[PDB]
DNA sequence: ACGATCCTCTCGAT
RNA sequence: AUCGAGAGGA
């Protein structure tokens, strides 16, 4: 379900890097560690919340009606 | 100049690591709090739905709502919907966005923050601008659609601050160190064999001289020199949360000394 | 059973529990809206109508309020309803049914129930959010923890009713309880744990703190007591500023095993005219111990000076803890390098041993004991063998422990923790048992397809070498689950077999009480005693004492 | 192809099961302190060998990181557990009507996981979150 | 208004058992034999080592709550370095021609043994410890 | 609950702020006493931090799988690599005092569980309410606002209290409670009640 | 359902005011003064500063419960002056200092490029 | 079957749930607006005033010690020791 | 030696070793007769039963044996003397003292030592759960039961 | 076995003593038998104590038992409550037990009985030979919802 | 959902112990408490 | 013949 | 609301 606005942890705004995490994923061909620090994300209760998140969305939105 | 003096390091549009020396603790923390907790930010806080054809709750859409970063430079004259006179909001106490999204693609259609619209009477104020700094210019990532699916809404943006909630923090993260070698012994390591081996060393030791061996224990020395660094959400640049944050502990001292003539 | 002895009352309320660490022993904490429920038929009188007016007038639904007006007739005014609920002029004479307000007793319970200590009576205190709150000390004698246990709460609907609670059932009545005839409430996790550090010689104290942590106690006489330092700089003690919490009065020796009074371990306890003179504090003196800090306390000021005893030592310790801090890690389990060596040789010879015994054995060169197969023998043996294996390379973790190890440092407080659990966590784990025998062979003649048929050698039957910190062997883990099963099962019966034992009890005494001639009687009146533990003495008021005229060589009696 | 058998515990009777088959099929021709200790490959007989240990794990169990690290009991008390806890039961929660529901907000795949977890779906459909957890005493609450 | 018990003494052994900021000190007397000292101290804020001279002082003055400086240009029996305050508890009869007392600093301890103390040396709390140089 | 058998109910939430904080600026989201682990011996839960430490840090999954030749050294060996003291201590401030810490802490993530059965969803506490029409006793469960069983075991209790008119009064006064009218010659309840 | 709303933490409600000074009863120019809907961040600001002022004989202060947002700030002085002179005084002490703070880092923050 | 008051062998002191009786029942009085034997130095709450009756041995209560047998003996509150 | 009794003498002489500032070094006040008749009579005033007749003024005897030899073992002219320099006032103090505290420490009628007892033993039974015997809950229900058929017979012969 | 003895000096010390542990029972024979000392010989069987010494001797054993159970667990307890219960085993001369076959039948009111195990036919065979209950039992008031001879109803109050 | 379509239950010397042969076949651990603890299994 | 307390909830039926 | 079966909390 959807990329978290903010880490509880410390609020630094998170859910404006998730197609950019992705895109340095697949395409840039980078590994999940480095991903995140190029998108500014240092610390690991910034960096949980990323590499933890399961985007459960794009499978409800299969659902027809 | 007087007491209290700062030291900045580094320095951008998010962050500020600065040394801040020459004071008490007891401060560097009111000061490190405060900006954490009071300064004052708009925010959504109300959401009036009309259509949600989605796949996600209202209100689990509206929590996200909120915590949508708003611009808020200008939120010193805006004000408290509590304290206007008016019923309820208006143009001299809120901020009004609309969002309106419709799955038009079978390409999945994605609502970002920056399709939030200003509707009120921003009265030429800087205020309740979906903060975006991503590099596409999306702000946050706040719903999916599908084939035609609807989402209407209507959001109210108030004055706020951390301790109502969380979501009214501009602060984000705050570092601080003091005392980088525990000269000031304010602490007891725990080792295996060498806490000094095993503990790591602070950045903020090489801006600090050592402990001089056979030197004894320096039992009168206090905290001095702070090594902080404030993280920005953005609603507010980094310069002002440090500003507005001394201000605000400044007013929250001022009320206490206000207190006592009244009485 | 479920209808005339044991009913469904009206008054009761049940909740979640958490600890309040300030809150005071005897209190309990009533989250508002079950205040706003339960309510108390309080007579109109003059020495009240001023409050008891302003409730009714606060209504239902603000706390101080109430719920229902009484009248003459015996007519139920309700108070959410009415068109004239916004009226009512109170007479001298009627009943307002209040909402449970602060310092009301009522009696809290856990169950099971099998103890008076299961039922107390708490002084009220009306809290935000929703969980009854008791202060940690109260912990015990309900015997509760806060994974999510819930309690029973029940309120006095007579005025003589309150008295009863108040006067037989309080927490402070019961402190030093009857049973064990020593106190049974301690001071417990934090608290204990801190108090034992905030005691150290180690440990000093300066103005700011010092300043805090006595403010922190309500009691305090506000007069700065001089520094155990005044040099370079004036530094106080643990123990001096602890020292306030304990009154005026208290006097309490100790001596463990190498007390001298210069006691070069800081060991035993030395407490006189309420100033703790030497000895670190932890359970043996502040535990719920017999000689204990709070059994002469109780004694000596009265209950409630001692009730107070607990809030007073926890505001400060538990202060003094929250800024001095204490965890635990891995780390904290890990031992010396050379030592794993010492210990995972120990058991190599262990082995080596059980083995020697075999091929002895094997042999029949073994000479059995007698009343013993030779066959009962040589399990007994490798048994024996492999415990002290465990117990050995336990007490070689044990020593590596530096002071500042955590868990080395809980057991020592005595919050937490024992040998074995260090013994298992950092070096060999234990030989895993099931009805009392080492691991069987479920299989033909093997314990596991694993293993070759006739094999009595540890590995096979259950003798997990490892620590939890290494980590088990499947074989290893299977085994100890089926010991860890064995456990869980006896568990789940030694509950019910001992919660019938405990009413079949409790019929047969049911009725026995102490009568006015100091007699023990039933029902009947049949005499069963004719002095009540033969001695006509309360439980509760009796201690440990040393008959002086026993002991020593013939000599010493007469010098 | 012939190589894998169903074994039920009647015919494992009669067999020589080898645990790892690499640790238990080189020939005995230093070794790390941190690793646990285990024994030896002692038998020139073995029939069969275990896919895989964790397989003696059952669903519940299955989730637990490093059960083996962990006294017995506290084992089961967890297996127990796992089944009142919250997350998403299935991607369809929304079009399904029954007695309640109960689905986390934001479901995280553990930081911690289990090479056994990618056939429980787990990291698919998670219950609990990575939380930053601080063991220490504090305001003593 | 007075001072109990002057003495110069010679420490020959410094023990920290398990402890890093105090160390029990044991020195003995110059002049008199029958004297030795048994004291607990912050080597931290006072190092100690082996052999040293250490000039030792009792008395019972320079019972209200304490103040701290202003008196900074006062009073000051700061004639020393290393100074401690306590209560004393018990007097013992080491036996034959020697006489000892303890003395516990807010659980820093000493053990004090001579003879002609009987007179010089209090009989209740008030004790403060003065050590120089 | 952690997944370890390590269950606990909140006690109190505490801001940012008052939270203790790491030089980072990280705080927690959970803290746990120390006390619940030297007799639980459950261990891997501390391991598990170790291990979600590193992991999260080097955006590495962290393979916790049973009998494999994963170490707590290996482990902290790899979080030494990331500038972090090698076993999860981590130098903490006091969230009121911003002073430090004289006890370094045990801080990492670790995977923890919201259970169901929440407070809200216990919290009965009925005054008199509804009653059976076969005992005219107070009805069962709370979503019916019954009464708390006043037991056979309870009663004991207040027995052992002497606690005689309390008793009384809870099991009279609160629930049961009847007149009834009886022959003085034949102790049976026979005697045709006409009030008027 | 039983949670109190937020704002209770720094609105005064009815009743309610800022300071509260009752006269200590244990020692002699003594005052506890009660602080209303404030935490830790000024109580401790102000306990720090009350304790610069060498006329200060005393000065804690303590949260005495988290559920509510209050806590009490003791002060004693030496005979003649006023513990809320010696309140006063710190609270501008702060005040000063503070606004010093809020110009050296302006001043600095402008000699900053980026 | 009665005990003149004298061959009175029951304890001369109150027993605790004796005085937790009597507590509550002059507390209960005291609640019905009855006569208080005593100066308020400004009590409200009925048990608190009660309670000041007893320590000023103002408590026209008597109670009356069944033993065993049938018998009995009638102390009163004025001659009750309270210690406890 | 060491056996639970009502008063704990040891403190109340503690009690007096300060309250009225004894100073180890001057001679008491204290008269031998003193001493010895005081415990002496004491030992009159502690009762725990009031006939007038002989058999319960011989129960009364009884049921307070034990305590007064601690009593006297105590309260010892030498160690009176010797052992805690007491003052006419201080051990004419501790004694009316112990007397209160006893008739302090008796039982009160009403005290319903049936369940009191049965629960004191019911629940340190629940706390049960595990040198070859019958122990335990099984052997506690055992006895309870009054079984005939225990499984751990034995007789133990000196 | 570890026992302690007076020496001739006075203090006591310890002189260790062989023992016969036995696993089997047959108490009335094995005193008689020459070198044991038949003042000590003892047996966990409180039973055959009774039939062999006297019931005075088996209330001992009874409790001597029972307080072992719960000390070997380390716990403490005071004497009285096991007393008490060990007493009201013993008070009737024999052996009764915990159980229905003991206590309930004991001499009293039916409504007792009622409360435990055989409450039907207990109230019948009481029906049938018209008992009369005291009401004097804490039971009984208890299921006639009036206070009952506990701490506050024990003695009367009166003007 | 998993746990419950893969569990067993056994009605009515010794069953709830967790026994040799069951290696391989029923999870050690997984188990209800109390009740019917080792009588309900899990595959 | 009995078997642990108290608890909330879910399914189904003359 | 009675009634019977299982599931779960401590
Ligand atoms: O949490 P838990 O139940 O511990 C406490 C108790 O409630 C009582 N109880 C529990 C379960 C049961 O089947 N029957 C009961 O009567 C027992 O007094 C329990 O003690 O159980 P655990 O997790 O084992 O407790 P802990 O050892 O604290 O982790
Ligand atoms: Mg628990
Ligand atoms: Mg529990
Ligand atoms: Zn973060
Ligand atoms: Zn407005
Ligand atoms: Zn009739």
């Amino acid at each position: 379900m959807i990329v978290p606005v903010r880490c509880f942890s410390c609020g630094k705004v998170v859910g404006d890097k998730w197609e950019s995490y992705l895109n340095l994923l697949q395409e840039d061909e980078l590994d999940e560690g480095t991903a995140l620090s190029r998108l500014g994300l240092k610390r690991y209760c910034c960096r949980r919340m990323i590499l933890t998140h399961v985007d459960l969305i794009e499978k409800f939105l299969r659902y027809n009606p | 100049e007087e007491g209290p003096q700062v030291k900045i390091r580094e320095a951008s549009k998010d962050n500020v690591d600065f040394i801040l020396s020459n004071v008490d603790l007891a401060m560097a923390n009111s000061l490190r709090r405060v900006m954490i907790a009071e300064i004052p930010t708009l925010a959504i806080d109300s959401v009036e739905v009309e259509t949600n054809t989605t796949v996600l709750a209202d209100e689990f859409i509206a929590h996200r709502l909120g915590l949508i970063p708003l611009q808020s430079m200008d939120i010193e004259q805006l004000e408290y919907s509590r304290d206007c006179f008016c019923e309820d909001h208006c143009d001299k106490c809120s901020v009004v966005l609309t969002l309106q999204a419709f799955g038009e693609s079978e390409s999945t259609t994605n609502v970002y923050s920056k399709d939030l619209v200003i509707v009120s009477n921003l009265m030429g104020r800087n205020i309740g601008h979906p903060i975006i700094q991503d590099k596409e210019g999306n702000g946050v990532l706040i719903c999916k659609l599908r084939k035609g699916q609807e989402l209407k809404l209507t959001c109210v943006a108030k004055k706020g601050i951390a301790k109502e909630h969380a979501k009214w923090g501009p602060a984000a993260a705050i570092e601080f160190e003091y005392d980088p070698w525990n000269k000031l012994k304010h602490t007891d390591y725990w080792y295996e064999q060498d806490s000094a081996k095993e503990w790591p060393q602070s950045k903020n030791c090489e801006y600090e001289d050592p402990p001089n061996e056979g030197d004894p224990f320096d039992y009168k020395a206090q905290a001095d020199t702070f090594y902080m660094n404030v993280e920005s959400v953005g609603s507010i640049p980094v310069d002002q949360v440090v500003v507005r944050g001394i201000d605000t502990l400044q007013k929250k001292v001022a009320s206490i000394l206000l207190a006592l003539t009244q009485m | 059973r479920g209808n005339l002895m044991g009913k469904r009352v009206d008054f009761s309320a049940r909740t979640v529990i958490s600890g309040d660490p300030n809150l005071e022993l005897d209190q309990v904490g009533v989250p508002k809206s079950i205040a706003k429920t339960l309510t108390y038929p309080e007579v109109v009188t003059p020495y009240n109508i001023d409050r008891l007016t302003q409730l009714v007038r606060n209504g239902p639904n603000e706390h101080p309020g109430a719920k229902y007006v009484i009248r003459d007739s015996g007519d139920r005014i309700d108070l959410r309803y009415s068109k004239r609920a916004g009226d009512i002029q109170l007479q001298y004479g009627w009943k307002v049914e209040r909402h449970i307000m602060d310092n009301d007793p009522v009696l809290f319970n856990r169950q099971p129930s099998l103890h008076k200590m299961s039922m107390m009576a708490h002084r009220v205190k009306v809290i935000p959010y929703s969980t009854f709150r008791l202060n940690l000390s109260v912990t015990s004698p309900y015997n509760a923890d806060f994974d999510g246990d819930e309690m029973n709460l029940h309120v006095p609907q007579s005025e003589e009713t309150r008295a009863e609670l108040s006067q037989l059932c309080a927490v402070p009545l019961q402190i030093v309880s009857p049973q064990s005839n020593k106190p049974c409430m301690g001071i417990v996790q934090d608290t204990l744990c801190g108090i034992r550090k905030l005691t150290l010689r180690d440990t000093f104290i300066e103005l700011d703190q010092v300043l805090n942590m006595l403010y922190w106690v309500p009691d305090w006489d506000g007069v700065i007591p001089t520094p155990a330092i005044i040099k370079p700089k004036p530094l106080w003690s643990g123990k001096q500023i602890l020292s306030v919490a304990i009154p005026n009065g208290i006097h309490l020796q100790r001596f463990d095993e190498g007390t001298t009074l210069l006691s070069p371990k800081d060991n035993g306890m030395l407490i006189i005219d309420g100033q703790i003179i030497f000895g670190v504090v932890e359970k043996k003196t502040v535990g719920s111990s017999n000689g204990g800090l709070i059994h002469v306390v109780t004694r000596e000021k009265g209950p409630q000076v001692c009730a107070k005893l607990f809030g007073n030592i926890q505001k400060v310790v538990n202060f003094w803890l929250l800024h001095n801090g204490f965890s635990t890690g891995i780390g904290d389990t890990i031992a010396d390098g050379p030592t794993m060596r010492e210990i995972t040789e120990t058991i190599a010879e262990a082995k080596k041993k059980v083995l020697d015994v075999t091929k002895e054995a094997q042999a029949n060169l073994l000479t059995a004991k007698h009343g013993m197969t030779l066959r009962e023998s040589f399990e007994d043996n490798v048994v024996r063998f492999l415990n002290e294996a465990r117990d050995k390379a336990g007490r070689l973790a044990e020593v590596n422990l530096k002071d500042l190890n955590n868990v080395k440092q809980m057991v020592m407080a005595g919050s937490k923790g024992s040998f074995i659990n260090i013994a298992q966590m950092s070096a060999c784990v234990g030989q895993q048992s099931v009805e009392g025998k080492r691991i069987a062979f479920g299989f033909v003649d093997r314990t596991l397809p694993h293993f070759s048929k006739d094999d009595y050698s540890p590995e096979s039957k259950g003798f997990v070498e490892n620590s939890y910190l290494r980590g088990l062997t499947p074989q290893e883990f299977f085994f100890h689950a089926m010991g860890g099963r064995e456990g869980l099962i006896d568990t789940a019966v030694k509950t019910a077999e001992t919660g019938y034992i405990q009413r079949r009890l409790v019929k047969a005494l049911e009725d026995i009480m102490v009568h006015y001639d100091n007699t023990t009687r039933n029902s009947l009146g049949n005499v069963i005693q004719f002095i009540y533990g033969e001695d006509g003495m309360d439980a509760a008021h009796i201690e440990k004492q040393s008959l002086d005229t026993i002991g020593g060589s013939d000599a010493a009696f007469e010098k | 192809e012939g190589l894998v058998e169903y074994i039920d515990a009647e015919e494992e009777e009669s067999i020589l099961i080898a645990m790892q088959p690499e640790d238990l099929e080189p020939a005995e021709a230093d070794v790390d302190p941190a690793k646990r200790i285990r024994v030896s490959h002692h038998a020139t007989t073995f029939t069969h060998c275990e896919i895989h240990p964790s397989m003696i794990l059952g669903v519940a169990a299955s989730i637990i990181p490093f059960p083996d690290h962990n006294q017995s009991p506290r084992n089961t008390y967890q297996s127990a557990m796992g089944k009142q806890a919250m997350g998403v039961f299935l991607t369809n929660y929304n079009v399904r009507m029954d007695t309640m529901a109960n689905i986390l907000y934001y479901p995280q795949k553990p930081l911690g996981t289990t090479r056994a977890m990618e056939y429980l779906k787990f990291r698919e459909l998670p219950a609990g979150q990575n939380a930053i957890v601080a063991i220490a005493c504090y305001s003593g609450y | 208004s007075n001072t109990l018990f002057d003495d110069i003494f010679q420490v020959s052994e410094v023990d920290p058992g398990r402890y890093n900021k105090v160390c029990r000190i044991e020195a003995a007397s110059t002049t008199q034999d029958q004297c030795k000292l048994t004291l607990d101290i912050n080597v931290e804020l006072f190092p100690v080592a082996a052999q040293d001279s250490l000039t030792v002082t009792i008395a019972s003055s320079l019972t209200r709550s304490w103040r701290p400086p202003q008196a900074g240009d006062r009073s000051l029996a700061d004639d020393y370095d290393y100074v401690m305050y306590g209560t004393a508890y018990k007097f013992e009869e080491v036996s034959k021609d020697l006489i000892a007392v303890y003395y516990s600093f807010g659980g820093l301890l000493m053990r004090l043994e001579g003879n002609y103390r009987n007179l010089n040396n209090l009989k209740q709390e008030n004790a403060y410890l003065l050590i120089r140089r | 609950a952690s997944r370890h058998g390590q269950k606990g109910t909140i006690g109190i939430t505490y801001r940012r702020e008052d939270m203790p904080f790491t030089a980072e600026g990280i705080v927690p989201d959970l803290i746990i006493n120390p006390h619940a682990i030297p007799s639980r011996m459950t261990v891997a839960h501390l391991i598990e931090c170790l291990l979600s430490k590193v992991a999260a840090l080097s955006g590495n999954e962290g393979d916790a799988s049973p009998f494999t030749d994963i170490t707590v050294e290996g482990i902290s060996k790899l979080l030494r690599e990331h500038g972090y003291q090698s076993r999860g201590f981590e130098v903490m401030y006091n969230g009121h005092t911003g002073k430090k810490l004289m006890a370094q802490i045990f801080f990492g993530p670790t995977y923890y569980q919201r259970l169901r059965h929440m407070v809200d969803d216990k919290i009965h506490a009925r005054a008199r309410g509804p009653m059976q029409v076969l005992t005219r006793q107070p009805v069962e469960g709370r979503s019916r606002d019954g009464g708390l069983r006043f037991g056979e075991m309870e009663r004991d209790c207040m027995i052992a209290h002497g606690a005689a008119s309390f008793l009384k009064e809870r099991l009279m006064e609160a629930s049961d409670a009847f007149r009834v009218h009886i022959c003085g010659i034949c102790g049976l309840m026979t005697v045709i009640a006409k009030l008027n | 359902m039983n949670a109190p709303d937020r704002f209770e933490l720094f609105l005064l409600g009815e009743g309610e005011s800022k300071l509260k000074i009752d006269p200590d009863t244990k020692a002699p120019n003594a005052v506890v003064i009660t602080f209303e809907k404030e935490d830790h961040t000024l109580g401790n600001l102000i306990r720090a500063e009350l304790l610069n002022d060498r006329k200060v004989l005393f000065a804690a202060y303590k949260v005495e419960h988290p559920f509510f947002a209050r806590f009490k700030l003791r002060i004693q002085t030496t005979e003649g002056y006023d513990p809320k002179d010696a309140l006063k005084n710190a609270c501008n002490s702060i005040i000063n200092k503070l606004g010093a703070l809020k110009t050296n880092f302006e001043t600095e923050w402008n000699l900053q490029t980026l | 079957k009665a005990i003149p008051k004298d061959q009175r062998a029951t304890t001369p002191y109150m027993t605790k749930y004796e005085r937790a009786r009597i507590l509550g029942t002059r507390a209960l009085q005291i609640s019905m607006n009855a006569p208080v034997f005593v100066d308020l130095e400004g009590e409200t709450d009925p048990l608190r005033i009660a309670m000041k009756e007893l320590a000023e041995k103002k408590i026209p209560l008597v109670i009356r010690r069944y033993l065993p047998d049938g018998s009995f003996e009638d102390w009163s509150v004025e001659e009750l020791i309270v210690d406890l | 030696a060491n056996w639970p009794l009502p008063v704990n003498i040891r403190r109340i002489i503690q009690n007096a070793q300060q309250t009225f500032h004894i100073d180890h070094t001057k001679p008491s006040d204290l008269t031998i007769k003193d001493i010895v008749l005081g415990v002496k009579d004491l030992q009159e005033n502690l009762l725990v039963l009031r006939g007038k007749n002989e058999i319960i003024q011989n129960a009364q005897r009884d049921a307070v044996t034990l305590f007064c030899c601690l009593l006297r073992s105590r309260l010892a002219t030498r160690r009176v003397l010797q052992e805690y320099r007491l003052t006419k006032q201080a051990f004419d103090w501790v004694l009316s003292n112990i007397e209160a505290q006893f008739l302090r420490s008796v039982v009160h009628p009403g005290e319903m030592v049936g369940v009191l007892a049965a629960q004191s033993i019911g629940e340190p039974a629940t706390q049960m759960t595990l040198k070859k015997v019958t122990s335990g809950v099984p052997r506690l229900k055992e006895i309870l039961n009054v079984a005939k058929n225990m499984k751990t017979p034995s007789l133990t012969v000196y | 076995y570890d026992r302690k003895v007076p020496s001739p000096t006075g203090e006591y010390v310890k002189e260790p003593e062989w023992v016969l542990e036995t696993d089997g029972v047959n108490l009335s024979e094995v005193m008689t038998v020459p070198g044991i000392d038949p003042t000590r010989i003892y047996t966990n069987s409180f039973i055959d104590i009774m039939e062999v010494l006297g019931i005075e001797a088996g209330r001992a054993a009874l409790y001597k038992e029972v307080y072992n159970v719960i000390a070997s667990d380390g716990s403490y307890v005071n004497y009285r409550h096991m007393a008490l219960l060990v007493d009201v085993m013993t008070t009737q001369g024999g052996l009764t037990s915990v159980t229905r076959h003991g206590f309930n039948r004991s001499n009293t009111g039916a409504l007792m009985r009622c409360s435990f195990e055989e409450t039907v036919e207990i109230l019948f065979e009481a029906g049938a030979s018209a008992e009369l209950d005291d009401c004097r039992g804490v039971s009984e008031n208890v299921i006639l919802g009036q206070m009952a001879p506990i701490g506050t109803g024990a003695f009367d109050v009166m003007i | 959902t998993l746990s419950h379509l893969r569990r067993t239950n056994t009605p009515i010397a010794k069953p709830r112990q967790l026994h040799n042969t069951h290696w391989g076949l029923v999870c050690p651990a997984e188990t209800p408490e109390g009740q019917a603890c080792g009588l309900v299994k899990n595959l």
